[PDB]
């Protein structure tokens, strides 16, 4: 079954368990295995590992993981995904005293629109963007990743799980506690990683949910009606919210153009509806000079 | 609004109706499975409704449930004392798949009477799963039938419920809606729930979103609107109980027009 894969490291550990880099003894591939331990006698195969499956086996696209093959025992299932060299984090964290070229950062997040406006295009929410899912190579790709929390979608959106989404990561919507969410959650994800590129620091590092919740306050403007219809209508809006103005995107980005400074508000509005599309993004000002550098490893 | 996705409704219709050709089960898979009949399918089926009401499971499971079941009966022949485990298994396959919070494994080993081992169930969970190659999100009626609705003008609860009503009781009878895609269930099931309701038709609208015409929908209709009337004195009454209940606003109870233009 796994006789010619050869284990060379843990490359990390996840929902599953230990993933595993290995290579292909017969063709030379390089390759990144998920072990998922089968409960045989309890309760089977993990609903997580059938969603992220069925969905990657739908989801074809140059910026979204390749799943290349899924090896059955009675005892456990192996995911043979493409290895790519590291995730955004820790590139980031070594980009620590270098900082990240701009165009580099235009790159990445034009193909991360683009994975992203292909999940959404096919009915799938990612919910867990976050740049530790989300994987480079050494050639200038990027490719959002782990799909465990994934969910296909109808339309209109029903109510889906509320616990979704790394609190940083997460969408005032959710925060709020409102009956219905959509794929503006995962632009808003992008949003705070667009800003956490430029930066090297997170944008919302919440410890609490009022917590975050302030700590976006504090930074876009506290919203009332005029800028977010139905807010003050939310099930967890408190009227009691300090009022705080919105702060100049030029000490939220410096490094960033007046494009990115653009982008980077509609990709951050609070109203769900007005809040930019991965579609439309992709064809912002921003993106008319990208180019695809490889960065330094 | 974002809730209706406005910048993708068009890319994920297309690729909806694409996918549904390629999850589409063998139509007369049923010939071909000698030791079961359409009549003990129906009888399969009508207890995932059961099922699906006494865990208050979602509409959309009980669909993704009957996909799996008629894609796998297209594939491997069932001894009939094996078809309960093969719709166990798809239930909680399709409860994984779709709900919030799926009943546990031992509940899905109950509703069978103890019929069958809790082993039974999980090895034929991963059967299924091996079966149809982990292809499980596949569009149903009901996907249609969301997006139809977007249509109307304002929106009638009535007229969706009924649409929802016509549409599950297709699930029972593989004869003859095995044949019917299931964006034409939907939109026959649309037009007639609404022709019941409003007295308006199909909407041009519609028309221009699926290609489909009342031509292209007539023999379909044709079949719905006969199992509509004949519902009563169907052998399996799981739907129409299920949506005589206020929640669907009575639906069940409504008189079937006698003819449509």
């Amino acid at each position: 079954s796994m006789e010619n894969f050869q284990k060379v490291e843990k490359i990390g550990e996840g929902t599953y368990g230990v993933v595993y880099k290995a290579r292909n003894k017969l063709t030379g591939e390089v390759v990144a295995l998920k072990k998922i331990r089968l409960d045989t006698e309890t309760e089977g195969v993990p609903s997580t590992a059938i969603r992220e499956i069925s969905l990657l086996k739908e989801l074809n696209h140059p910026n979204i993981v390749k799943l290349l093959d899924v090896i059955h025992t009675e005892n456990k299932l192996y995911l043979v995904f493409e290895f790519l060299h590291q995730d955004l984090k820790k590139f980031m964290d070594a980009s620590a005293l270098t900082g990240i070229p701009l165009p580099l950062i235009k790159s990445y997040l034009f193909q991360l629109l683009q994975g992203l406006a292909f999940c959404h295009s096919h009915r799938v929410l990612h919910r867990d963007l976050k740049p530790q899912n989300l994987l480079i190579n050494t050639e200038g790709a990027i490719k959002l990743a782990d799909f465990g929390l994934a969910r296909a979608f109808g339309v209109p959106v029903r109510t889906y799980t509320h616990e979704v989404v790394t609190l940083w990561y997460r969408a005032p919507e959710i925060l709020l506690g409102c009956k219905y969410y959509s794929t503006a959650v995962d632009i808003w994800s992008l949003g705070c990683i667009f800003a956490e590129m430029v930066t090297r620091r997170a944008l919302f590092p919440g410890d609490s949910e009022i917590d975050q919740l302030f700590r976006i306050f504090r930074t876009l403007g506290t919203p009332d009606e005029v800028v977010w219809p139905g807010v003050t209508s939310m099930p967890d809006y408190k009227p009691s919210f300090p009022k705080w103005a919105r702060q100049d995107f030029s000490k939220v980005v410096p490094p960033l153009d007046e494009d990115g400074r653009s982008l980077l508000s509609q990709m951050l509005h609070y109203d769900p509806n007005k809040r930019i599309s991965a579609k439309a993004a992709l064809a912002h000002p921003f993106f008319q000079d990208v180019t695809k550098p490889v960065p330094h490893l | 609004g974002v809730n209706e996705v406005p910048d993708y409704h068009e890319d994920i219709h297309t690729y909806l109706r694409e996918m549904e050709v390629k999850c589409k089960p063998k139509v007369g898979y049923m010939k071909k499975q000698p030791d079961i009949t359409n009549s003990m399918r129906a009888i399969l089926v009508d207890w995932l409704v059961e099922v699906g009401e006494e865990y208050k499971l979602q509409n959309e499971t009980l669909h993704l449930a009957v996909n799996y079941i008629d894609r796998f009966l297209s594939s491997m022949s069932v001894l009939r004392g094996k078809l309960q485990l093969v719709g166990t298994a798809a239930m909680l396959l399709a409860s994984k798949f779709e709900e919030i919070y799926p009943p546990e494994v031992a509940e899905f080993v109950y509703i069978t009477d103890d019929t069958y081992t809790k082993k039974q169930v999980l090895r034929m969970e991963h059967l299924v799963l091996k079966v149809l190659a982990f292809d499980l999100a596949a569009p149903t009626i009901n996907q249609f039938l969301t997006q139809y609705f977007l249509h109307q003008q304002p929106a009638n609860c009535k007229v969706e419920s009924l649409a929802m009503f016509l549409g599950e009781l297709s699930l029972i009878d593989a004869d003859p809606y095995l044949k019917y895609l299931p964006s034409v269930i939907a939109a026959a099931a649309f037009h007639l729930a609404l022709y019941t309701v409003t007295g308006q038709s199909w909407p041009e609208s519609l028309v221009q979103k699926t290609g489909y015409t009342l031509e292209t929908l007539k023999p379909c209709l044709l079949d719905l609107h006969q199992t509509y009337l004949r519902a009563p004195q169907h052998a399996q009454q799981s739907i129409r109980e299920k949506y005589k209940n206020s929640k669907y606003h009575g639906v069940s109870l409504l008189n079937p027009p006698e003819t449509l233009n």
